[PDB]
């Protein structure tokens, strides 16, 4: 949920909620949102109907997830290289220098 | 029951089995 | 149906008196006209009362019932006052000013119907595409 | 039920006099109409009084009770003033002006009912999806 | 068609009395003019009633039916009041004020037609290019 | 209770004279109606006086006491002026205009009750979930 | 107390004449009613004068003292003008329009009490949680 | 709690708070918030209902 | 009406990182893209994978 497009009509509560009118309106809405985008336009009748778009943001989610994984690593008792199974987290060392703690634990 | 948690989660399985195999 | 028409007309005459003198056929026509707008599944048990309220609202929207002999001119205009020499005088005015330019808020029956619909189903439409 | 109808009508006649002269059947019809809107649960012990207040509010919304012989024209219009030659004169006006276009704030009974509902349950609706 | 014209005229005469005295040819002409605006696929069953509502709305838009002998001047002006010495006096006024400068909200038939269209199809036009 | 009713009625008759001529049963009914709204734990000692103030406010909200013989029409309308030929003339008006559309600020008793409640408990509701 | 009542009544009669003819019991009742609102620790020495000012304010809020024989109707409405044929004529009006919808700013006694309270303690409430 | 969608209706406090109407309204709200997102729109009735985030 | 695309690539990279962590294989093998770290000797980054294979 990053963008939401809200469609307003003047008279929309005067529907049987199960008749052909709702079916046609929902089919029209589905087709219009399927065929729209950049380079395509929508024709809106004035003084009876509007069209708005609401936005959001995703700022610091990956850092939050990395912090939670760091807590898991801290509680588990095993080196982050083993659990995350991803090097490059630190600068390129010789080799065993990062794994000495794990080797001591294994010993 | 820890059996279901061990079976379903890969992280718990790795945590359990990483040490004995290395030894 | 047929018994529904009689029940609705009887309820309309019970709620408002002096409608009994009106011929039965005009009330039937107004009831069938009102039946186009009112739903049935939502109101369920209160269908007859809702139909009577809507029929009354349509009959007293801005003055539509009128009469057999009313002149054709009076349908686009009204008389504000009238007086006959030195015998008597009289002045007339509107019943209520509604700020919002919305129908169903011009008569008490419309408001009653609106609140009944709000109680039974509600006044909203929340949809998503198919 | 039945005894509820007599209790409600008797309470309405106790609160407002001069309604005793009205035939009992019209009051019964108005009470059954009012019962659609009011809910006993929330009100619990005060059910009869709440029903009486709502029935009075519906009876005096914009002028609905009227009478047996009232002409059909007077339901969409009122008489502002009337005078008979040199005998007497009289002028009429509305009882009050409500700024907000909200029903139940047009008559004192509506305000009393609204405050009673606010005291017993409240005026809000806070929901989450199922 | 032909039977549609008779049905529509009969429905108009049923809804509003005192239109029976109007010659049939004028009603036919007004119905053919109204048929240009009303759709048929959307309304389906209610075609006759929708046509009657639209024809009535066009006939009572701002005063269009008039009569055979009405003077040519009265089509750009109205008389507000008229009195004959000391015999009688009379004043006239408009039927209602619509805040929005929109046609179809000037007469009750226009509002009824608008709500019927909202009920059956809706008031919107959502389009994309071909 | 019972002695509370007599004490409250006597206090109302003390504060406002000319209410002594009113039959005792109507005052009892109005007091029981007022008791639904007034709390008891907050007011404590001043319960009788608070009940009297609320009962007076309800009795003089917009004109509710009326009388035994008052006509049914006068409950939705008032007379602004009346004159009898060349004998006498009289004009009538409202007692005060309240800008805010709030009940309990229409009569002096409502204002007194509001300030008493502010003095004893206060006008607020600060809540947190359970 | 008792001597406080006599002192307050005597001060009220000293400040405003023509209140001497009023029976002593009604003044006592109004003084006890006013005693509920006025504090004592803040005013200290000026307690009697503050009580007299508040009692006068409550007695002349919107017209509450009235009289023994005043009709019940006049408590929700007033007379704007009155004239008796060709003998005499008279018109009436309000004393002062207060822009703010605040009580204690409708009468000079209320303003005097407010300024006295501002001088002795002040008009503020600065609190922190316990 | 990063985003909140608030749905406003004109008449919503007139329900029994236990009848079928509340059940239907809550089911509708659940379905609508389940099927919405990017690329999906909501139809709102003007002059009686709003939608804010 | 405009919009924006701010942090999509980082989101996708985080999800791929979760896949790498769960799979049990080095990120070089799965992502098949070096340069993720600074230029090392060679086998230094692949020692973990070699230990797993042994």
């Amino acid at each position: 949920r990053k963008q939401q497009a809200v469609w307003k009509v003047k008279g929309l509560a005067e529907m049987c909620d199960d008749d052909d009118a709702q079916y046609a309106a929902r089919l029209r809405l589905a087709q219009v949102d399927d065929n729209s985008g950049v380079g395509r336009a929508i024709g809106i009748d004035a003084e009876t109907e509007e069209y708005d778009v609401l936005n959001s943001d995703i700022s610091g989610v990956p850092e939050f997830l990395s912090s939670k994984m760091d807590r898991i690593v801290s509680l588990s008792g095993i080196h982050e290289i083993i659990i995350k199974n991803k090097n490059v987290g630190g600068v390129s060392a010789s080799q065993n220098t990062a794994l000495e703690t794990f080797y001591k634990l294994v010993d | 029951h820890v059996g279901s948690f061990y079976n379903d989660n890969a992280t718990a399985k790795r945590i359990v089995d990483v040490i004995p195999e290395e030894m | 149906n047929q018994e529904t028409l009689i029940a609705v007309v009887e309820q309309m005459r019970k709620l408002v008196p002096a409608l009994r003198k009106v011929p039965d056929e005009t009330l039937y026509a107004w009831v069938e006209m009102a039946e186009l707008f009112v739903c049935q599944k939502t109101f369920k048990d209160a269908y007859v009362k809702a139909l009577a309220l809507y029929a009354l609202h349509l009959a007293f929207l801005d003055g539509a019932l009128k009469g057999e002999d009313e002149d054709l001119e009076s349908y686009s205009r009204r008389v504000t006052s009238f007086s006959l020499s030195g015998e008597f005088s009289q002045t007339f005015g509107e019943v209520t000013k509604n700020q919002s330019g919305d129908m169903m808020l011009s008569t008490p029956w419309g408001k009653m119907f609106e609140q009944l619909k709000a109680r039974r189903r509600g006044r909203f439409a929340l949809m998503t595409g198919l």
